[PDB]
RNA sequence: GAGAACAGAAAUCUCCAGUAGAACAAAAGGGUAAAAGCCCCCUUGAUUUUGAUUUUCAGUGUGAAUACAAACCAUGAAAGU
RNA sequence: GGUUGCGGCCAUAUCUACCAGAAAGCACCGUUUCCCGUCCGAUCAACUGUAGUUAAGCUGGUAAGAGCCUGACCGAGUAGUGUAGUGGGUGACCAUACGCGAAACUCAGGUGCUGCAAUCU
């Protein structure tokens, strides 16, 4: 028994990481804006890395956070790329999961010749109602053990909701 | 900022000694005290036991068999009420002072941004102090929810500035005289105009006055007297909206008009002459008062505050019936008129002759007294609500205080650094408030003849000040375009 | 011939001398209470706004214009 | 006049306190009745001398408000 | 699991900081620091908002704890004709008015420092942890306390209708918020927009048959009732303290040998 | 209700610290832990001392102001504040007086040569070329002109000379507190 | 960052010195009741206090250096030491530093009959408030140990010095009396520290001006058995009372005129 | 640690633990930790006026430096800083 | 005796895992027109108290749990250190008495008390 709780989706975050910082980043911000319907937020380089010539505070990646019915809709578009199968190691120990794809067109964009074949990462976070007790300012607390989302729980939620195509649990 | 000189070394050496110890009276000395009243005259031979102030009051309540307080000073030995040790036989003059106590006003609540241009006039409602109207140069008046300090209704309808406001002394109608040569009656509850404007004078309206409620027959509404620069004052029937009959004869403009409680109007003018009318004899100019030697700016009656609020008091308690309203107004008006022993009320007026005359036109036609001292023109005068005191707002920065019965000089209130425009009394006759050409309001302790609190906060000069009848709010307005409400 | 310029400074549009209201009552009351002893001499005068302090009293007003 | 604040030609003249064109002087504004927020009254304020008093007789200054 | 020294090496925060209830740096500023060495006691109007209620209570900070001098809660407002909407901005104003008039009454300023006589009551708004947003109901309680005659310092900025690009308040939007103008407008264009959404969201007003345009009336009469009688009435004791304890003790778990 | 309470030896006061020092005769047999009327005795005695203290204290000179509530850092018009004297009792300071700061060789130079210390006119000086007031130093000071002026590099030469004069100033000052 | 530059300035010497912060140090032998008195007395001092929360191996009459180090690192001058032993039960050693070297020890042991805050009732009161002192017993003016303890407690609890005082804040008195008068050679009566809250009732003897005041006991009923004492060196005492140093026939007349009397 | 096209041990995104294995200019006591760290918003200053310390030849009153104070000034809803 | 708001002491209060929670309260929770803020009504702000739920927070209880705490004459006035003497020895050093003066070990106990206000089968 469960008092109407379920593994509801908080938010999925769409990362576009780039080895560099040029006009490709503005292109990626444009494609993320067009896809998610929100203005993305660029990410500053954490620390310098000479492998790809990363320099601190330079903009590596754009990402957007999206919630609610829009999140459901865009994740539904995304698994169509996966055809409702995804390997098990995607599923976190904390219940979360995500996946990646090398393209934009298949999940619903026209080619738009300036927008070439550029990549994208999904990652979806899922926690039961009552997650606010971690985020709220006053009387911040921790979510209880019987409430915390686990790997198996997201497995079952994925099974009953979309399809049953986890590969190798 | 320049400072008080610091104490010297000997000053600090003496400030550490056991000092200024209150005399902690010993129980032995006892000297006689004789009782005579300042209000009208002398009343016996008594020897009280160096007693405290309160049981002088109980001694009077026992003497006349009432058990209203009293004051107990004289010779204004230290004129002070140990309460009768060396501070005051003892020649004990007394008088009835006031029933309640108004808390001095200290904090600008906030500024309200309703009016689009300079505020020119403001009156508090007589029944309550949650209501207030201010007329400004934006052609409009506004009703202020001055307990929530927020605008209620914008009162539009004048084609030019609004120059004078008055709340009907039964608390029923608001009138707004204007730079249009037209006055308008307003619904204080709805914000809608009471029909058409009162097309009247040929020049701008300068003043407004209503009938004291103790004179109106029960069941009818008070009339309204309006003056203007054309030198004529009209009297309107506020329900039939007709100029019931005009009233003319001033060669120059009319600065102010008051509707007394003896049926006699009074009308100051720039022709150096205030003339008394009689409303009963169809407004015939029954008398002329001519002693002033330049423009006569203002007028105040000994009963004027009561005339303004006759149907109410500081409690704001509503009148049960209009006949009861009239009865209450009548017992209010005689409370400050017969108190001298007869229904004899006085009138003071201030002119640019730099001076003030005291009049008692009901019996005389020549001044009671010479009130000089000011170095520039006197802009405003108002008696204390009990009629025992007079204060003059004068340009030359100053305010002076006079004995309200014989016009004798008492003191001066210095502290303003620009010309003082208006002065509003507290309803308990203990506190003033003044507005100046400088930005500041100030309140004054009449008992100690000294400033109580300076009240800055206006960006620019302040033209209006009013003290609500329950003594809990005041208001201001001026070139700053914004209404300040101040409270304890 | 010098280069006589005056810079745009905020200091020149600010107040330089203010007098408290309480200091005004203090000095206004102290002016009357002072007495001069013939053996006291003035070494140095306080810089005071006497225009706000030397307000005497008067029994007669100026005649009108 | 209360003080000479800045003669634009040179600080030697300011020390000498000469009044020429453009010198910033401090004046006793207690007559004007300026009151600052907070209730203090301004009685000293700067003014720039706008004429050449040597060839006019008088010192004409404009107030730095 | 955590290492034995890691629990030992750790120093524990204060009890009302473990549970996120006090910002005791702000509490330090509010209680311990003074602008003047003049040893004036300083009171502290604290306003708190629960999911259902509003707590306004002036608090003197004392050597052995905080002592409440007066207190007023939103759930008292049914006494004054506001039977619903107990958390909204107008309710915050009403509660501030109530606590203001209540402490003004019980302190002797309505209806031992011998040196002067009467003296206005200055308090300081303690908000605690909720953010200082313009529009916040905590400043509604501020406005209510100030308009009630509680002489708490504040500024124009955080009242609703104060504009950033302009420099002043807009008193019309404010007066809307004192009298529930925003809720009246919402319920108007909600019954105009979607009937089901209006009905599910305002079925208290529909049951009580309170109309949108009557919110002005109920808040005005509420203010007048508050100003006439702010004195606190302890509700009623259906059961004595012993009885409540006896009923409460029997759903307890008790310590064992 | 009595307030005028006396005792044979007078009480001295230190109103600066709000203290009253009593010097009358106390008996051991009234105070020791055998006596269960101990606390009442002490409370009464200190009540008497407080009563005289407050009697003197309220009878102090006291100042009252006319400033509004929304003033700056002072008392409001309504409240009348006792004006306390300096503390009569002498108490040990916390730290020695800060006089330990010495006198430098530039000052001896400026006292031998007829040097007058400069006036503090301000940071801004008139840049006659560009018609602006540019500060002498600091944020885009008029000494950081040659660093980006558009005419080995002479700019680095100025920067090195200037930086080593800064080093010299610090070098000279750090030998002055060895004096 | 120049936050530190402000801290060094706030620490370093000033003409009009700050309020003297107190440090409450628990020694190795800090039993629970001593921590209770420390909480209560430190509360009576706050906001000018710091409480250290670990055991400290400090013996203030054998190695005085650690106290000097703590008076340096914490700007606090006044200090307190929690100690107990079979020789000295419930002992508080009250330190005073001048500069940062030691100006005073004193050794006050708490008799077992003490009472805390929690043993009493409480009224309205405000923390961080200036207390008024009473010192009974003639020996405070004269006897060296009692002069030392009087200056100790004044300097400890006087808080911030002020010249204008709000009558509302006169809310509690600190009362300190010697156990009884004595002669030379009898052993040093222990001192009685009591804290009382003021209550003023009207009394129409002197009028409205001066009320009748009666007291209510709140808080630390303490009895202090005097022990070992460190007296400052006479050079340090004569140099620790230096006035900051900030005229004949010349008087600052009222209204600020320098006047010379000519004679 | 567990995860997410590139993608590795170090690129970015996510959750969980963090309890200072963060940066407090750092001696070094304390962990200040809803900050003293990071980001954002607003914004000056070598202001003004008087007294203790200095110098004459202009000490003109602090004229000028200087000590201190007070008026301000900045910010904040406010306590305050 | 629950519960809330503000606190004092700031681990007897912490973290780790289970169970229980009547009523009220808290809370999660429902909705974005308005004030308001975000990449995102997640946080923040507002609105309803209405559509729901005690699952979580929170509070209790349990634990051969990890820590943490208290008292003791528990070491013990000892170890240690400070002061006199034909006390001494090649020496490091140690007798004898007398002021300060420990900790580990040991025994036993514990695992939140408490101030002001409001409200509760």
């Amino acid at each position: 028994q469960n008092p109407m709780r379920d593994l509801k989706i908080e938010k999925l975050v769409l990362n576009i990481s780039v080895g560099e910082s040029g006009d490709r980043l503005t292109r990626a911000s444009k494609v993320l804006e067009q896809l998610s319907g929100q203005t993305p937020v660029q990410s500053k380089a954490r620390y310098t890395v000479r492998t790809f010539g990363i320099r601190r505070n330079e903009k590596i990646a754009v990402h957007v956070t999206v919630r609610g019915p829009k999140a459901e809709e865009i994740l539904e578009r995304g698994l169509k790329v996966k055809e409702y199968q995804l390997r098990d190691r995607n599923f976190s120990a904390t219940g979360n999961f995500g996946f990646g794809i090398d393209e934009h067109i298949d999940l619903g964009i026209k080619y738009d010749p300036s927008i070439g074949i550029f990549g994208m990462d999904f990652y979806v976070v899922m926690n039961r109602p009552g997650a606010r007790v971690t985020r709220r300012k006053r009387c911040k607390g921790t979510v209880g053990n019987s409430h915390k989302t686990t790997k198996e729980d997201t497995v079952s939620w994925f099974k009953q909701k979309y399809d049953a195509d986890v590969l190798d649990k | 900022s320049t400072l008080i000189p610091p104490p010297s070394k000997k000053q600090k050496k003496e400030a550490q000694l056991p000092r200024e110890v209150a005399i902690i009276p010993k129980d032995l000395p006892n000297v006689s005290i004789k009782f005579q009243a300042l209000d009208t005259g002398d009343n016996a031979l008594r020897v009280p036991g160096a007693i405290s102030e309160k049981q002088l009051e109980e001694l009077l309540n026992q003497l006349n068999g009432t058990s209203v307080p009293y004051t107990f000073s004289c010779t204004i030995k230290a004129s002070d009420p140990y309460s009768s040790l060396i501070k005051p036989q003892i020649t004990l003059l007394y008088t009835p002072r006031a029933v309640f106590k108004v808390k001095p006003v200290t904090r600008s609540s906030s500024a309200i941004a309703g009016h689009g241009s300079t505020i020119l006039c403001s009156a508090f409602a007589p029944h309550t102090s949650s209501r207030m109207v201010t007329g400004a140069g934006d052609n409009t008046a506004r009703i202020w929810d001055c307990d929530t300090q927020t605008p209620m209704h914008t009162l539009k309808g004048h084609y030019n500035w609004v120059l004078c406001v008055s709340w009907s002394p039964d608390g029923e109608v608001i009138a707004t005289g204007s730079m249009d040569n037209t006055i308008r009656l307003w619904d204080p509850k709805s914000g809608q105009c009471l029909g058409d404007a009162l097309r009247g004078h040929s020049k701008w309206i300068t003043s407004l006055s209503w009938e004291p409620i103790h004179l109106v027959k029960p069941g009818s509404k008070p009339r309204l007297a309006s003056s203007s620069k054309d030198g004529t004052i009209k009297i309107w029937d506020t329900v039939s909206r007709v100029c019931q009959y005009t009233m003319s004869g001033h060669t120059n403009s009319v600065s102010c008009v008051k509707w007394g409680g003896q049926g006699l109007l009074y009308s100051g003018s720039h022709d150096r002459t205030v003339r008394v009318w009689d409303i009963n004899s169809q407004g015939r100019c029954i008398n002329i008062l001519k002693s002033h030697a330049h423009w006569v700016n203002h007028l105040s009656l000994s009963t004027d505050y009561a005339l303004r609020i006759g149907a109410f008091d500081h409690t704001g308690k509503k009148p049960s019936t209009p006949e009861e309203a009239q009865k209450k107004a009548l017992e209010n008006y005689e409370k400050i008129c017969k108190k001298n022993g007869n229904s004899e009320e006085m009138m003071v007026t201030a002119s640019d002759d730099y001076t003030m005359f005291l009049w008692n036109p009901l019996k005389s036609t020549k001044p009671i007294a010479r009130m000089t001292g000011h170095q520039k023109l006197v802009n405003h005068v108002a008696f204390s609500p009990d009629g025992r005191y007079i204060v003059s707002a004068s340009f030359d920065n100053s305010i002076k205080l006079w004995d309200g019965r014989d016009g004798k000089f008492i003191s001066t209130f210095r502290g303003h650094v620009a010309s003082v425009y208006q002065v509003a009394w507290s309803s308990d006759c203990r506190l003033l408030v003044s507005c100046s050409k400088d930005t500041t309001l100030k309140v004054w302790d009449v008992r100690t003849r000294k400033l109580s609190v300076d009240l800055p906060g206006h960006k620019d000069e302040v033209y209006t000040v009013d003290w609500s009848v329950d003594g809990k709010r005041v208001c201001s307005g001026g070139k700053d375009k914004m209404v300040r409400l101040w409270t304890h | 011939i010098p280069d006589a310029r005056v810079q745009p400074d905020r200091r020149w549009f600010g107040n330089t001398r203010v007098i408290s209201q309480d200091a005004l009552q203090h000095f206004r009351s102290a002016l009357g209470e002072t007495q001069k002893d013939t053996y006291q001499v003035l070494l140095r005068r306080n810089k005071l706004p006497m225009s706000l302090l030397e307000e005497k009293d008067a029994d007669e007003s100026p005649k009108a214009r | 006049i209360l003080a000479v604040k800045k003669n634009p030609q040179s600080p030697m003249y300011t020390q000498l306190g000469v009044l020429t064109k453009g010198t910033i002087i401090e004046v006793n504004v207690s007559e004007l009745g300026m009151v600052t927020a907070g209730g203090k009254v301004v009685w000293g304020k700067y003014a720039q001398v706008t004429n050449e008093p040597d060839r006019d007789g008088c010192v004409n200054a404009v107030l730095l408000v | 699991a955590k290492s034995s020294a890691y629990s030992s090496r750790f120093q524990t925060p204060f009890r009302r900081r473990r549970e996120g209830k006090t910002d005791y740096y702000q509490r330090k500023r509010l209680v311990t620091q003074h602008k003047a060495k003049y040893n004036t006691p300083k009171y502290r109007l604290v306003v708190r908002f629960t999911n259902k209620d509003i707590i306004c209570q002036i608090i003197s900070s004392t050597i052995t704890g905080d002592v409440v001098l007066a207190a007023a809660y939103s759930h008292e407002l049914p006494r004054y004709g506001i039977t619903h909407g107990l958390t909204n901005w107008a309710a915050a104003y009403a509660t501030g008015l109530l606590i203001a008039r209540r402490t003004l009454q019980k302190l002797g300023l309505d209806e031992e420092a011998v040196e002067d006589g009467p003296r206005p009551f200055k308090v300081f708004l303690d908000i605690g942890l909720q953010r200082t947003t313009t529009g916040a109901r905590v400043f509604g309680a501020l406005k209510g306390a100030s308009d009630g005659g509680l002489y708490v310092p504040h500024s124009e900025n955080r009242f609703p209708g104060w504009d950033f690009e302009t420099e002043e308040i807009d008193p019309e939007l404010l007066r809307s918020y004192i009298f529930g103008g925003h809720v009246s407008q919402y319920m108007e264009e909600l019954a105009d927009d979607d009937e089901e959404r209006f009905s599910e969201l305002f079925k208290g007003y529909l049951a009580d048959d309170i109309d949108a345009d009557s919110l002005e009336d109920i808040y005005t009469s509420a203010h007048e009732a508050i100003r006439a009688d702010p004195a606190f009435k302890p509700t009623e004791k259906k059961f004595t303290k012993e009885q409540y304890a006896a009923e409460s003790k029997k759903y307890r778990q008790t310590k064992l040998s | 209700l009595p307030v005028t309470v006396e005792k044979p030896i007078p009480v001295v006061y230190d109103l600066g610290n709000l203290a009253a020092f009593d010097s009358n005769v106390l008996d051991k047999n009234d105070l020791d832990s055998s006596n269960a009327r101990r606390e009442e005795k002490i409370k009464s005695l200190t009540r008497d001392n407080v009563q005289l203290l407050i009697n003197q204290l309220l009878s102090l000179p006291m100042k009252t102001t006319t400033e509004s509530v929304g003033g700056t850092g002072g008392q409001s018009s309504v409240m009348t504040l006792l004006q306390l004297p300096d503390p009569t009792t002498d108490l040990p300071r916390e730290k020695p007086l800060p006089k330990a700061k010495a006198m430098t060789k530039w000052e001896k130079f400026a006292a031998k040569k007829g040097i007058k210390p400069k006036e503090r006119a301000g940071k801004m000086i008139y840049d006659e070329a560009s018609g602006e007031w540019v500060p002498k130093w600091g944020y885009k000071g008029a000494n950081k002109k040659l660093d980006d002026q558009w005419l080995i590099d002479p700019r680095t030469l100025n920067r090195a000379e200037r930086k080593r004069l800064v080093k010299k100033n610090e070098k000279q000052q750090r030998r002055n507190m060895k004096n | 960052n120049a936050r530190a530059k402000r801290a060094l300035v706030k620490r370093e010497a000033k003409l009009v010195e700050n309020v003297k912060q107190a440090l409450f140090i628990p020694g190795q032998s800090c039993n629970k009741n001593l921590h209770d008195i420390m909480v209560d007395l430190s509360a009576l001092k706050k906001p000018d206090m710091k409480r250290f929360n670990r055991k400290n191996d400090i013996h203030p009459f054998e190695d005085m250096s650690p106290l000097e180090f703590f008076s340096e690192k914490n700007d606090c001058s006044l200090m307190v030491l929690m100690t107990s032993s079979k020789k000295r039960k419930n002992n508080m050693t009250f330190i005073r530093t001048f500069g940062y070297k030691i100006y005073d020890m004193i050794e006050l042991m708490v008799a077992d009959n003490f009472k805390l805050l929690s043993d009493f009732k409480k009224l309205t009161f405000t923390v961080g408030l200036k207390p008024m002192f009473t010192f009974q017993g003639a020996a405070f003016d004269t006897h060296p140990v009692y002069k030392q303890i009087k200056s100790l407690f004044l300097d400890f609890f006087r808080g911030e010095s002020t010249d204008l005082q709000d009558v509302a804040g006169l809310q509690h008195v600190i009362s300190m009396t010697i156990q009884g008068d004595f002669q030379d050679g009898e052993p040093l009566p222990n001192v009685l520290f009591r804290v009382y809250k003021l209550k003023s009732y009207k009394s129409d003897q002197g009028g409205k001006r001066l009320p009748r005041i009666e007291l209510v006991e709140i808080g630390p009923r303490l009895d202090f058995k005097i022990g070992r004492i460190h007296t400052p060196s006479p050079d340090m005492v004569t140099e620790a009372h230096k006035k900051p140093k900030q005229k004949k026939n010349v008087e600052l007349d009222i209204m600020g005129d320098k006047l010379g009397r000519i004679h």
